[PDB]
């Protein structure tokens, strides 16, 4: 037995789709190629290499790229240029020129602060399930007091990523 | 009680656009937003209360 | 004969 | 959950979603330990390849650069750190998406950019440098001048061998 | 591009499907015969009713554990997140960070903050060099009787003479006793080469 | 008010607006300061 | 009445199984976070740290 893993490019590219039997040797049940991660049945193995696409396993990788007519095509990825420095005893690179490049990353910061009801969510509009779920315990506490501390965390958060000056500038 | 329909909330006034067979109203959470009185054919919307 | 139904057939299941 | 009886997964639909949110789960956890391991190791956009002279100054990387007899491509120290179907009632290990053989590739690229470039391959192109004169200017980063290094340059890849020498010895042992 | 902001979609769509997945765990039955209690308190006996509502209230707290659970497990990676950013805020914007990476790929000048929905975006301003050229290189010239070293720069050669340049911008200047300071002789440093340093 | 269970979403402390302002400030204090404004 | 309980049994410890292993997950990231920040501070520069 194993795991179905449905490969698609995308519905708005074209409907072509590969199913991927993680963990079966092409044996228990189109192009059929056997992978190091499973049985790779709607795509064909290309011995050139681009860059990863859709993560399939173990180094393979798919795309759906023009037939060199479009398929779903299976390929080793591949970990970047091949650039061989010129090392010598007496040889260095200086530039000469420069460019000024604007980059951007995205963190977050906080989230949705949540605080559920658990006299309510659990029991509703029954006085007689609220006289039981007394019994159980003091979890609703918790849950509560752990919400709370979510809220407050998330507020020391905010205030310490954004609120770093002590003045508003102008 | 609209008919079975045994909820309780704040009855609005909404344009929903009802079809002639539908009757009752639901969201993605499966519960009931909207209703139909079996009186007039008009369309409300049951809202949860305060 | 035969034919293809490609996508008829849908009705829908309850009155909601 | 349920081994072969289809009564016990009629009544698992009935739980609620708890499996789709455990294999939502594991799928997560899987995604970021492909996201780690390509954050951590495929730092370099190009693969760099070492010359094939391998006099660096007088330094003696060979126990750290890639080996060529091994069909690995790993080095001798990489050797002996990895020196010290599978399937049992339905929990698969998924292999990662990264080989052995990608992640030394990675590892030789990154060396070869550390002793041809030094840092100029991290901060944009791979600007080529000697390794004298990049320790040289790896040493006015701490404070000692240059000229310490140009003056006992024989003692310092002696010093650099048996440190490498004594890794490898206590990793060992 | 608007799959950009992939974690601040990321924490939302992870959010709204918990609520979700919150919501409609109240209409499954965990060993019960239905989920709304009116009807098991109105189709029953209150002895079997203590069984058929206790499975149901064990289920939705064993459910609410688990959401409190994930909530606390993603609020302590936002925590991570969020001292992650600070300390980006702190070092690339209320300074001049000299951490490699960390204010983007190159060397740091500048770092903008913006706000953005459950998040922050820094506008890293990196420095990246471009049009390299091979020059020949040694590691110090040789006077008449002393040896002479680059304080800040690094001596390069066009093919005939020799200059003194920087580590990330070519200006060739002349080699002068102001850019290096002496230290030995020729008789220890390998590659010295034959140079005249003018005063 | 999408709730049906008791489950508010509270509000932040720090609005939209406040995060501008506070991003506001931040760029204008490395426009006009740089760095000396945060030591 | 005990294949109910056997079920309960077993997705209560399938999901302590679960939360161990996001647990673990978090740890792993942040050693993994870690780990890049410090090959990107160490080999590709110098760092003063």
């Amino acid at each position: 037995f194993g795991g179905v893993s449905v490969i698609t490019p995308g519905t708005n590219t074209s409907n072509q789709v590969a199913v991927l039997y993680q963990g079966v040797n092409c044996t228990e049940v189109s192009n059929v190629f056997q992978t190091r991660a499973g049985c790779l049945i709607g795509a064909e193995y290309v011995n050139n290499s681009y860059e990863c696409d859709i993560p399939i396993g173990a180094g393979i990788c798919a795309s759906y790229q023009t037939q060199t007519s479009q398929s779903i095509i299976a390929y080793t990825m591949s970990l970047g240029a091949e650039n061989s420095v010129a090392y010598s005893n007496n040889s260095i690179a200086i530039p000469t020129n420069f460019t000024i490049s604007v980059t951007t990353e995205i963190l977050p910061v906080s989230m949705t602060k949540t605080s559920v009801d658990c006299t309510m969510y659990i029991c509703g509009d029954s006085t007689e399930c609220s006289n039981l779920l007394l019994q159980y315990g003091s979890f609703c506490t918790q849950l509560k007091r752990a919400l709370t501390g979510i809220a407050v965390e998330q507020d020391k958060n905010t205030q310490e990523v954004f609120a770093q000056v002590k003045q508003i500038y102008k | 009680n609209f008919n079975g329909l045994t909820g309780t909330g704040v009855l609005t006034e909404s344009n929903k656009k009802f079809l002639p067979f539908q009757q009752f109203g639901r969201d993605i959470a499966d519960t009931t937003d909207a209703v139909r009185d079996p009186q007039t054919l008009e369309i409300l919307d049951i809202t949860p209360c305060s | 004969s035969y034919t293809n139904s490609f996508t008829r057939g849908v009705y829908y299941p309850d009155k909601v | 959950i349920c081994g072969d009886s289809t009564e016990c997964s009629n009544l698992l639909l009935q739980y609620g979603s708890f499996c789709t949110q455990l294999k939502r789960a594991l799928t997560g956890i899987a995604v970021e330990q492909d996201k780690n391991t390509q954050e951590v190791f495929a730092q370099v956009k190009q693969i760099y390849k070492t010359p094939p002279i391998k006099y660096f100054g007088g330094f003696n990387f060979s126990q750290i650069l890639p080996d060529p007899s091994k069909p690995s491509k790993r080095s001798p120290i990489e050797d002996l750190l990895f020196n010290k179907a599978q399937k049992f009632n339905g929990l698969t290990v998924l292999p990662p998406l990264l080989t052995d053989e990608m992640i030394a590739q990675y590892t030789s690229a990154l060396l070869a950019g550390t002793i041809t470039s030094g840092w100029t391959f991290g901060a944009g192109p791979a600007l080529q440098i000697p390794f004298p004169m990049q320790m040289a200017y790896r040493f006015n980063g701490i404070g000692v001048t240059q000229n310490v290094l140009y003056e006992n340059q024989k003692l310092i890849a002696n010093q650099f061998n048996s440190a490498i020498g004594k890794i490898q010895d206590s990793l060992s042992s | 591009t608007p799959s950009a902001l992939g974690k601040l979609q990321d924490v939302v769509n992870h959010n709204a499907q918990a609520l979700n997945t919150l919501v409609k765990q109240l209409s499954s039955k965990f060993g019960a015969i239905s989920s709304v209690l009116n009807d098991i308190l109105s189709r029953l006996d209150p002895p079997e009713a203590e069984v058929q509502i206790d499975r149901l209230i064990t289920g939705r707290l064993q459910s609410l554990q688990t959401y409190v659970t994930q909530q606390l497990i993603r609020a302590a990676e936002i925590r991570a997140s969020a001292n992650l950013a600070a300390t980006k805020m702190s070092e690339c914007v209320l300074g001049q960070s000299k951490r490699v990476d960390f204010c983007g790929k190159g060397y740091h000048l500048m770092s903008f903050p913006q706000s953005a929905p459950h998040g922050v975006v820094f506008l890293h301003v990196t420095y990246v060099p471009a049009q390299e050229k091979n020059f020949t290189t040694a590691p110090a010239i040789c006077h008449d009787g002393k040896a002479h070293f680059p304080r800040e720069g690094v001596f390069v050669s066009n093919g005939t003479h020799w200059f003194v340049t920087q580590r990330n911008f070519y200006e060739p200047q002349i080699i002068t006793t102001d850019n290096t300071f002496v230290s030995g002789n020729c008789d220890v440093v390998i590659g010295i080469v034959n140079n005249t340093v003018y005063d």
